[PDB]
């Protein structure tokens, strides 16, 4: 008999923990801006457009998303992993130029909106970088995790920008060796010599925000299939 | 109220290294026209905003003033930090257009480091088949601005972009309406 009124407790927590994970999603929905969402969203629709019928063969399978879902780091470099990318998180990997062109054919051909940058993997110069022998900056692109056959386009975004301990180190580095430099807070100094920085919060570090509404899901996805099994075995 | 607390916090920097935080670069330079307003505009970019201070050690001061005051991440040029060529003479003896950084004047002598390395040696021409022909004509090519804000990269990358540089032409302008007001 006590069994109903607990049936409709555990309905309302699941529903605060959905509505909790629709606030995390619009959060990183209002960080990615209207232009990046609605590109995607084309993006997708032409690819779906696209499967459809099933042309143009290695296109399809050419497209594998945007940089920032194709890895993922240590939460204590999202701030700085961010800004010396910006919205280089948002450009799209793709394999070739042939699936850009493509993709762009059907875009302006179906006139559907949105903002899209697209890096092919086969047009990205392999310029071997030497990084420096100091105990003083670690390459950036070494601490992020990410699959190897995107190894071109990372190199692109990532592998000039070094991570030094504080500003005057830095400063000293990135003029010595003609490389970008940035601290683990997100001061930065080009290779020029302009100095850029502040303070940056992680109310709008985009990869925080992203790890909210993920670990969100984990824990949406845990519930669900608990009282999912609990109902499965309700049934008796 | 965004440029209100920046502007707040600029003053603030601007009394504490005096003689050392020249200002922002728009408060710095003006063009030599009023039709070049866009094409400067669209050269540089976001040095329109960069604050031009004398050395390295003034930048690290007033980036680490800022982020103490919790305020907008700012960028900084320190003249004696900054890597620059010297502007190519040779582009003065030119057929149809002159460099960008003769379109502007500066306000104290000795930031032209600054501007040197907002421009380089930018070329800016009247129409878009005028800075085509000197931008791809010649044996050397330059980066090539037209009047109506059209780039013309060196690489040939053709960039046109004049939805949001109404507004950034017309700060030029609002400027001078904010120096009346005062």
């Amino acid at each position: 008999n006590y069994l109903w009124r607990e049936e409709n407790a555990e309905q309302q927590a699941l529903a605060a923990k959905r509505e909790d994970l629709e606030k995390k999603q619009q959060l990183l929905r209002a960080a990615t801006g209207k232009a990046i969402l609605n590109g995607i969203d084309s993006i997708n629709k032409v690819l779906d457009h696209f499967r459809r019928k099933g042309i143009n063969q290695h296109v399809q399978n050419g497209y594998h998303g945007i940089v920032m879902n194709n890895f993922e780091c240590e939460p204590a470099f999202y701030t700085c992993v961010e800004v010396t990318a910006g919205n280089r998180l948002f450009y799209h990997i793709v394999d070739s130029d042939e699936v850009s062109t493509k993709i762009l054919m059907e875009f302006n051909k179906m006139n559907l909106p949105g903002e899209v940058t697209f890096l092919p993997l086969n047009k990205l110069d392999v310029r071997d970088t030497a990084y420096p022998e100091t105990n003083d900056a670690i390459p950036m692109i070494s601490k992020l995790r990410y699959n190897p056959r995107f190894d071109k386009a990372f190199k692109h975004v990532f592998g000039k920008t070094l991570i030094c301990r504080s500003m005057e180190v830095s400063t000293q580095l990135a003029r010595a060796f003609t490389m970008d430099c940035i601290t683990l807070e997100g001061d930065q100094v080009s290779h020029r010599g302009a100095l850029t920085g502040g303070y940056y919060d992680t109310r709008k570090s985009r990869l925080e925000l992203q790890k909210d509404v993920r670990k969100a899901e984990e824990e949406l996805g845990e519930l669900e299939a608990k009282l999912n099994e609990n109902l499965r075995r309700n049934i008796e | 109220s965004r440029q209100q607390r920046k502007a707040e916090i600029m003053e603030s920097i601007k009394r504490l290294y005096p003689g050392s935080v020249y200002g922002r670069l728009i408060d710095l330079c003006q063009p030599t026209q009023k039709k070049y307003q866009i094409a400067v505009t669209k050269v540089l970019g976001k040095n329109m905003d960069a604050i031009i201070v004398d050395s390295e050690k003034t930048g690290r001061d007033c980036i680490q003033y800022i982020k103490e005051q919790r305020g907008e991440p700012e960028t900084f040029l320190p003249l004696d930090y900054l890597e620059v060529k010297p502007t190519d003479e040779k582009l003065r003896e030119l057929k149809g257009a002159k460099l960008v950084i003769d379109v502007i004047r500066y306000e104290p002598p000795h930031i032209k480091k600054a501007l040197q390395y907002a421009c380089g040696n930018a070329l800016v021409c009247d129409n878009v088949e005028d800075a085509r022909r000197i931008a791809f004509g010649g044996h050397q090519r330059h980066k090539t601005v037209a009047l109506d804000g059209t780039l013309f990269q060196k690489s040939g990358v053709i960039s046109g972009g004049a939805s949001d540089l109404k507004a950034k032409a017309r700060r030029w302008d609002e400027k001078a309406v904010d120096k009346l007001k005062e």
